[PDB]
């Protein structure tokens, strides 16, 4: 097509249809970095989380009202 | 499992933003849509557990704010309410990256339209998972930042340019009140937690209930664009069809109504402003119905439906029927982002590209797909019975009769007349792209065919939804005594049994009567009669059609009056006061005075016995004075200078 | 300026009228059976005043000619895509040639 | 060095303008009109909110005293 | 021994950049090693004394108690007694820090006299750093005066066109109006025979000597950080200044108004304060609505940022008048929070755009996104930080000024949410305008940023976000100091 000048110019993002000649070896080595991510926050998702409805028993409850009444 | 589904599309967002060069274009497109199918799969997970096996969750990551008693925490709650909320947003949202990739593969800059826009996704995702309102405030923000760069994505355009800022600016004003309204929520009740503030809702003054949620009003107005702070909606046009396909299904649009459904608890308690609700509602419904007759673009008609369809909800939130409104939000994310697709797919199928519906016509036989998906929307924006509109959109007119009130009447009327002009401009949209002859050039019409499987595949699952999951998901929101206590409805609010049982028969036909009988009747004078519909003829038809094609004069007066006459005062500042008095008042006007002061007092230093010996002789008069009169002699002595 | 009839500077300010004259009224009437009736009306109508050499009822015709147009004007009139006004314009414009100057900055 | 900007000379005479208004300014009763509304106006405007209010609102957990919701219902029949 | 190692330290590092450049002066002809590469050995030397005096604050650090109360490292120097609490770390931490970056932003775009810049960049730097340490009204005036001699120097050989109009703007406004509050320091000297801030914070004064006492302070503190109508000079020093005295001017002086209605106001004028707040708040409040106005209709590129550094000054002011811990703490966490993005304008402005175009006019400039996407990426980033974005530093000093107003005047103090729509206005303006429509004809492709001035950005944003997500940090040192300055009986 046209000259977009990429020579010099060198986002973080490339710009103007920008493919570099190893993307498929770079590619594979993002997908590996990316799977591990979602891994982690798995990981650490199911660890931390819980049910706020479950910490305290109804009977517990009951009977804080009657402690501040 | 919870983690998983909030901060996947943030991973997936920064993979293209900054390792986008590294891994190509198309290799990083589908990474990004990669990460947000992770989230799609994670929030039915989460819907399984939450709404059916009454499970919620919670990931408390670590502690933002302890000032004293005032304490908030990044942490991200998933409650009903919160999963309702992620069905639209995160199953749209991939549909729409999903939508991109074939729609932006001529585009030069692809790397970084799928950073910002699953950046949007996650920005939307901490919305609607944030257990105190600032982590809402957090979310909140960063749609309009999101909102700003997509928009105004391309940069080299002027009114697009321009687009994004105005965008940007008119939500902030939006913000500026909920800042208000977050204070006021710290000073009356100590913290902005879900749990502690919507405990107290009975206890606090209605005064001080009243003036947070006027503020949330004014928020929510410029996020749902209502009455007074529409004008960026239709200006967003300028951003690409993907974002006109996200910001105004289940994104920024719908943000407004979110906030004050999650606000049930407090928003109860205060009469005065379920009133004020509701008659904004009426109104931006009303008016939009009535500008989307007589526009003539394709995404101005579908962003001015959108405007209908969301105060469709206001109204449904001002009778206390919140229940009705997060359904009939949910429906609207799906029979109105197909709309924007299909659109979206007649702009591209054409070689000429343009966006004027005058210069279509007879596409029906070339494109017949994406015609079948706009008529499935079209019929379904329309509450066809049996659709997924029926069983959302008509409930909630159903109950502006339902609450037997003055107001809930009036605006009863305004829904019926936006019910039917909904019906009413959904034909003119169809019969001038599809039933009419032909306007552009015969060259288009030998290369007019239809698109890839990329761009159709997410259409068709967006056809199904639009037709069946209305029908599946009304019980769960809809039914009679559904534990919903996300959602408060105070007992005396309860109306929905005389909605369903004390409407005339007539009631429940006539907005399809009209609907049907209307739109055919529009049909009929479109094909045979079109000598009528040219409106040059009669001034107060054609004044008429000039008035409504405009918007209603809003963008003129919100231009020329407000923000022209914004810019004159701080012009007047700057002339006056900041360049004006105080420089005066300053330096330019201390060297006037001194270089006066200073010249007098030159005139005095020369060499003269006679000048030295008067003044000696002069001083000896301050020994003879009464020392009463000095401050005459220095009054005097000014004089003299001058 | 001072409208000499049957000059060339008078044969473009017709023709710019005439070429307003027309697109303003494609813009009301979107049908082109339609359409051809009311250009045919208008070249009907830029035939009554064809043969009139005196100034004096030219600038009174040209005055009301102008008003006609400005009266019946659309408010959102048709633009090509790509033409400037339409929705095209300007996008993705092919970044400027031109060599870069290093600096020690 | 090279000269990068291409400079125009009327940008310069309106940065040098706009840089120098204040040696244009003069006290008309126009400017004394604009003066004393942005400096004795709204500073007395807001000196009076901020007086007339001030220690006047006690809202820290302003609780409620009053009913909100009708009782008994009359028809208009 | 914190101060008597900082002030020798320093005096011995100028001493040493005085012998090694002074000595080649004689009769000879500058050929000279060290003059060599724009005096690049003087240079170095000038940027490691900057980064050392870090170090001495972080040894004292170590011991610094965040749960002790009062005034601690309490030290007797030159007869003047120096102590650190809560507050007093954390101001003399930031304007260490922004001692090297100051020295490094003009690191190559100086026409000379680098040996002269580098040693009065350090002296401001100590001076500065040394006025928050002290414990007397009168070494408070000393160290809020000395700073004048360097100031005055640095804007009149190393400044803009109107350095001139600039330099006497500095010098008379900081002294005709803090002579206003020598008064003052004066009266305390006379009636109570002592200064010093603990045993002034005891004594309650007359109804009406708390007034003139007051007046007389405030008048040197409204002048220092810009408040409206004695505002009018900082934008002109701005627009004049260099790139090393634009970053320290608004980024530690300012704030040094900030500290010094802690120390002068709040404990020993307690009750006059509460008299006096209402009538800040309609100050400040028309200051932050009239220089959000005013930038609107601005032309100058570096003076844009000038105003808009004095609209979220203040945000400060009213927050730190906030009779509240919520309105206190949030006030200093903006002003460390402000200490970092407002700098980082400067170099972005009047850093990299005027050091290659070599103009100030903001209608050459637009679409600088085409050709330099790196400064777009930091021009965006620090705008948004710059108007308060909830993940920046500002937020969190803006949502407690603004709501630590509201708790005090829920009425008036409404008004000071403004600053949220305000700032996006004139600030994105510039944003959308420097990164909009196609490139400017007038200016040709050069440069794109280089890694010096990356390395500033990079180090000028990180603070602002860790403050923005985790302000803890920051809030833990101060709510044991903040909470002595509040006044208020309840029964
Ligand atoms: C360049 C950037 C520099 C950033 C510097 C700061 C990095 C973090 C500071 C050190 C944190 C070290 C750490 O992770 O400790 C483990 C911690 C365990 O703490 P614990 O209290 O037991 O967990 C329960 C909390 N509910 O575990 C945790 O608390 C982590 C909980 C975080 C969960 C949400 C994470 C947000 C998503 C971030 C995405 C970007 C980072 C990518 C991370 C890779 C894994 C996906
Ligand atoms: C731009 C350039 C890049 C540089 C900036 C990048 C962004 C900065 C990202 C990191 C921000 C710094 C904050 C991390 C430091 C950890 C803060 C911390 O101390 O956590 C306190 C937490 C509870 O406190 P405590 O019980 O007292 O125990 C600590 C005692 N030492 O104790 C703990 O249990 C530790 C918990 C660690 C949690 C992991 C950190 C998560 C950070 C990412 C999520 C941020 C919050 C979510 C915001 C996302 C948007 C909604
Ligand atoms: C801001 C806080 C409120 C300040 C209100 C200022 C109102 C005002 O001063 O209006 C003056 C301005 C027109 O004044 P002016 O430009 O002098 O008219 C010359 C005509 N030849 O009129 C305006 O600019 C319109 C301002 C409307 C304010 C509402
Ligand atoms: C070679 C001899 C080294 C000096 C040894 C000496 O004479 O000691 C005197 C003094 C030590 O201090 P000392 O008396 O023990 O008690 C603390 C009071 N400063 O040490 C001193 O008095 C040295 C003081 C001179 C160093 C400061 C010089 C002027 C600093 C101006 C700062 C401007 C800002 C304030
Ligand atoms: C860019 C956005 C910036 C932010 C937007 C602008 C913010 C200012 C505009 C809104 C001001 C906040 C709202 C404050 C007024 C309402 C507060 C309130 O509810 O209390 C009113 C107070 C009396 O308290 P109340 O409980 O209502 O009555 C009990 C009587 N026994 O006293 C009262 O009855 C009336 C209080 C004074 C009314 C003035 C309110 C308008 C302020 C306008 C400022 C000047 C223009
Ligand atoms: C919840 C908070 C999440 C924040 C993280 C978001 C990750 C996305 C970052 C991608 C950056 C990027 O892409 O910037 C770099 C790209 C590069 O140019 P290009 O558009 O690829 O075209 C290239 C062709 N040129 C050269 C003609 C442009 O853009 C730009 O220079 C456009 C300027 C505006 C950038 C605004 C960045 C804002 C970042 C976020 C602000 C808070
Ligand atoms: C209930 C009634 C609903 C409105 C039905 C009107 C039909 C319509 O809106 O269309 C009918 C006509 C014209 O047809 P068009 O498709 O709008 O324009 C066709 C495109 N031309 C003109 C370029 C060919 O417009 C109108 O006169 C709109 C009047 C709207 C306001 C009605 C009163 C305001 C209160
Ligand atoms: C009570 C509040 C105190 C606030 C601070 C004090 C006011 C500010 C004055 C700054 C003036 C300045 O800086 O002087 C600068 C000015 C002029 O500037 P120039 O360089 O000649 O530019 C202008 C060039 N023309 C004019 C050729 C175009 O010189 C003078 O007029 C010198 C005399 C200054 C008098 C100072 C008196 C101070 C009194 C303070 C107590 C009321
Ligand atoms: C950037 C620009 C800076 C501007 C600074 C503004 C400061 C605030 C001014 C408040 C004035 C005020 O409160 O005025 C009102 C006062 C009080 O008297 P009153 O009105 O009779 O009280 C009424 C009492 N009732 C209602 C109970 C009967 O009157 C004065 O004696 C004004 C003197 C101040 C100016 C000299
Ligand atoms: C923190 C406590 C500090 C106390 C000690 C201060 C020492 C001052 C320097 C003395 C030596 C000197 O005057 O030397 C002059 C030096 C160095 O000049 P150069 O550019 O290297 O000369 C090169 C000449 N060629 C090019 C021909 C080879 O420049 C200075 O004047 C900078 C520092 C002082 C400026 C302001 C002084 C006013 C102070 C007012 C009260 C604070
Ligand atoms: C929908 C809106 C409705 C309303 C829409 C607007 C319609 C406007 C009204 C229509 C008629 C109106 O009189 C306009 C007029 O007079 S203009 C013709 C001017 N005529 C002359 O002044 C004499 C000179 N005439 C020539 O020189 C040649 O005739 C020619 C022009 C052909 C040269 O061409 P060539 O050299 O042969």
């Amino acid at each position: 097509h046209h000259i977009h000048t990429p020579s010099y110019i060198k986002p973080p993002t490339g710009g103007w249809n920008f493919t570099p000649a190893n993307w498929k070896q770079n590619t594979v080595l993002v997908l590996v970095g990316f799977t591990a991510c979602c891994v982690g926050l798995y990981k650490l998702g199911e660890a931390g989380s819980y049910n706020p409805k479950l910490k305290y028993k109804e009977e517990e409850l009951s009977r804080w009202n009657q402690s501040a009444k | 499992m919870i983690l998983l589904c909030i901060f996947t599309p943030f991973l997936g967002s920064l993979i293209s933003g900054f390792f986008g060069r590294y891994i190509g274009v198309n290799s990083s497109k589908w990474i990004v849509c990669l990460s947000i199918f992770v989230s799609v799969v994670s929030t039915y997970i989460l819907f399984i557990d939450v709404i059916f096996n009454e499970i919620e969750y919670t990931y408390n990551i670590m502690n933002w704010l302890n000032v004293e008693y005032l304490v908030v925490d990044w942490s991200f709650t998933i409650d009903k309410l919160s999963v309702s909320m992620l069905v639209p947003v995160v199953t749209v949202s991939f549909l729409v990256h999903l939508y991109s990739v074939s729609y932006m593969s001529h585009d030069p800059h692809q790397q970084r339209f799928f950073s910002y826009l699953s950046m949007f996704t996650f920005a939307m995702i901490v919305l609607v998972t944030g257990d105190n309102y600032l982590i809402l405030f957090v979310g909140w923000e960063f749609i309009g930042v999101a909102s700003y760069l997509l928009i105004s994505f391309w940069f080299t355009r002027f009114n697009a340019v321009k687009s994004g800022l105005s965008a940007l600016l008119i939500n902030r004003f939006g913000d500026a009140l909920l800042v208000l309204g977050l204070s006021y929520l710290v000073l009356v009740t100590g913290s902005v937690n879900y749990n502690t503030v919507f405990a107290l809702g009975s206890y606090l003054d209605v005064n001080m209930i009243t003036v947070i949620l006027i503020c949330f009003l004014v928020a929510s107005m410029a996020k749902s664009a209502q009455l007074g702070l529409h004008s960026w909606l239709l200006l967003a046009m300028e951003g690409p069809t993907p974002v006109s396909s996200l910001l105004h299904a289940a994104c920024l649009v719908i943000a407004g109504v979110f906030l004050l459904m999650r606000s049930s608890p407090l928003l109860e308690y205060t009469p005065i402003v379920l009133l004020l609700i509701l008659w904004l509602g009426g109104l931006s419904t009303l008016i939009s119905g009535l500008i989307a007759m007589v526009s003539n673009d394709i995404k101005k008609i579908i962003a001015l439906s959108t405007m209908s369809q969301v105060g469709i909800m206001m109204i449904a939130i001002g009778v206390s029927c919140y229940n009705l409104a997060l359904f009939h939000l949910i429906c609207h994310s799906f029979f109105k982002a197909l709309l924007f697709m299909s659109a979206g797919s007649v702009i591209h199928s054409i070689i000429s590209e343009y966006q004027d519906i005058r210069m279509y016509g007879g596409f029906r036989q070339f494109i017949p797909l994406a015609y079948t998906c706009i008529f499935i929307a079209s019929l379904s924006l329309m509450a066809i019975p049996g659709l997924t509109g029926f069983y959302s959109k008509d409930i909630i007119i159903e109950s502006m009769y339902g609450e037997y009130t003055f107001s809930g009447f009036i605006i009863y009327w305004f829904a019926l007349i936006s019910a039917t002009c909904t019906s009413l401009y959904s034909i003119r949209l169809i019969y001038y792209t599809f039933l009419n002859n032909p306007n552009s050039p015969k060259y288009i019409y030998i290369n007019l065919k239809e698109n890839d499987i990329v761009l159709i595949t997410p259409m068709i699952i967006l056809t199904i939804l639009s037709i069946f999951g209305g029908y599946l998901l009304r019980d769960i929101y809809l039914g009679m005594g559904s534990p919903f206590n996300e959602l408060f409805i105070h007992p005396n609010n309860l109306s929905l049994i005389e909605t369903e049982f004390s409407l005339p028969s007539i009631l429940k036909v006539l907005p399809l009567i009209t609907g049907l009988g209307g739109g055919l009747i529009l049909l009929l004078i479109y094909e045979f009669n079109y000598s009528l519909f040219l409106v040059y003829n009669n001034k107060n038809l054609s004044k008429l059609y000039s008035f409504f094609n405009q918007k209603i004069m809003f963008d003129q007066l919100l231009n020329n009056l407000i923000l022209r006459s914004g810019l004159n005062i701080g012009w007047l500042l700057n002339v006056h006061i900041d360049r004006g008095i105080l420089q005066l008042f300053g330096p330019l006007g201390l060297w006037k005075l001194s270089t006066f002061i200073s010249s007098k007092l030159n005139k005095l230093v020369f060499l003269n016995i006679g000048f030295i010996l008067e003044i000696i002789v002069l001083s000896w008069l301050l020994i003879v004075f009464k020392v009463s009169l000095l401050k005459y002699i220095l009054l005097l002595i000014i004089f003299i200078i001058l | 300026k001072a409208v000499v009839p049957f000059s060339e500077a008078n044969k473009k300010y017709v023709s710019s009228l005439y070429r307003k004259s027309l697109r303003t009224a494609h813009d009301w009437i979107n049908k082109t059976e339609f359409y051809r009736v009311k250009a045919s009306e208008i070249r009907s109508r830029f035939d009554a005043n064809k043969h009139i050499n005196d100034p004096n009822e030219l600038k009174v015709i040209f005055k009301e000619t102008e008003a006609l147009l400005e009266d019946y004007a659309h408010p959102d009139p048709i633009i090509p895509p790509c033409r400037p006004g339409g929705s095209k314009f300007e996008r993705n414009i092919p970044p400027r040639v031109e060599a870069r100057i290093p600096i020690d900055v | 060095g090279p000269h990068l900007l291409r400079e125009d000379a009327s940008f310069q005479r309106y940065g040098q303008l706009r840089d120098n208004l204040a040696t244009y300014w003069k006290f008309n009763r126009k400017a004394a009109r604009n003066v004393f509304i942005f400096l004795v106006a709204v500073p007395a405007g807001l000196g009076y909110l901020a007086y007339n209010y001030e220690g006047k609102t006690p809202f820290v957990g302003k609780r409620r005293t009053e009913p909100i919701f009708e009782q008994d219902y009359v028809p208009r029949k | 021994m914190l101060v008597q190692n900082l002030i020798i330290f320093n005096i011995i590092g100028i001493v040493l950049l005085v012998l090694l450049n002074n000595n080649n002066n004689g009769i000879l002809n500058k050929k000279s090693l060290l003059t060599i590469k724009n005096e690049l050995k003087l240079k170095q030397i000038g940027l490691i004394i900057s980064i050392i005096n870090i170090l001495i604050i972080i040894e004292n650090w170590i011991g610094f108690n965040s749960n002790y109360y009062g005034f601690q490292n309490i030290e007797r120097f030159l007869n003047i007694y120096w102590g650190i609490d809560g507050i007093s770390l954390l101001l003399v931490l930031l304007t260490l820090i922004l001692g090297p970056i100051a020295i490094l932003s003009n690191w190559k775009n100086l026409k000379g006299y680098y040996t002269y810049y580098v040693i009065s960049i350090n002296m401001l730097v100590i001076l500065m750093a040394l006025n928050f340490i002290c414990l007397d009204l009168v070494s408070f005036y000393i160290l809020f005066e000395s700073t004048l001699a360097p100031l005055f120097l640095l804007i009149g050989i190393y400044g803009a066109n109107n350095k001139n109009k600039a330099a006497y703007y500095v010098l008379i406004y900081t002294l005709a109006s803090s002579l206003f509050m020598l008064l003052s320091i004066v009266i305390y000297y006379i009636i109570i025979n002592s200064t010093d801030y603990i045993y002034i914070n005891n004594i309650i004064l007359s109804i009406n000597l708390q007034s003139l006492l007051f007046i007389g302070i405030i008048i040197g503190i409204a002048v220092k950080t810009p408040l409206m109508p004695v505002h009018t000079w900082l934008p002109t020093v701005h627009s004049e200044s260099p790139l090393g005295g634009s970053i320290l001017l608004a980024g530690v002086i300012l704030k040094l108004a900030i500290y010094g209605v802690i120390r002068l106001l709040l404990p020993n004028l307690s009750e006059i304060s509460m008299m006096f707040t209402p009538i800040i708040y309609i100050i400040s409040i028309l200051t932050l609505i009239y220089s959000s106005l005013i930038t609107l209709k601005q032309t100058d590129l570096k003076v844009i940022i000038a105003y808009s550094s004095i609209s979220h000054l203040a945000v400060c002011m009213i927050g730190i008048f906030a009779n509240n811990l919520i309105g206190i703490n949030g006030s200093l966490i903006l002003c460390l929070a402000h200490g970092f993005v407002s700098p980082a304008l400067f170099i972005l402005v009047g850093g990299i755009l005027y050091d290659r175009y070599h103009n100030r006019l903001i209608n050459y400039y637009q679409g600088l996104s085409t050709f330099m996407p790196i400064f777009s990426i930091y021009l965006v980033v620090f705008s948004f930080c710059n108007t308060g974005t909830p993940l920046s530093g500002n937020f969190v000093g803006e949502f407690l000024s603004i709501t630590g107003a509201v708790i005090r005047h829920p009425i008036i103090g409404s008004l000071t949410a403004a600053s949220v729509l305000l700032s996006a206005c004139y600030q994105m303006k510039l944003t959308n305008r420097l990164t909009g429509s196609v490139f400017s004809q007038y200016l040709h492709i050069t440069n794109d940023v280089t890694n010096r001035e990356i390395f500033l950005l990079n180090w000028l944003l990180i603070p602002t976000i860790i403050i923005g997500i985790y302000p803890s940090f920051v809030t833990n040192i101060l709510n044991l100091a903040s909470s002595t300055l509040i006044y208020s009986v309840l029964i």
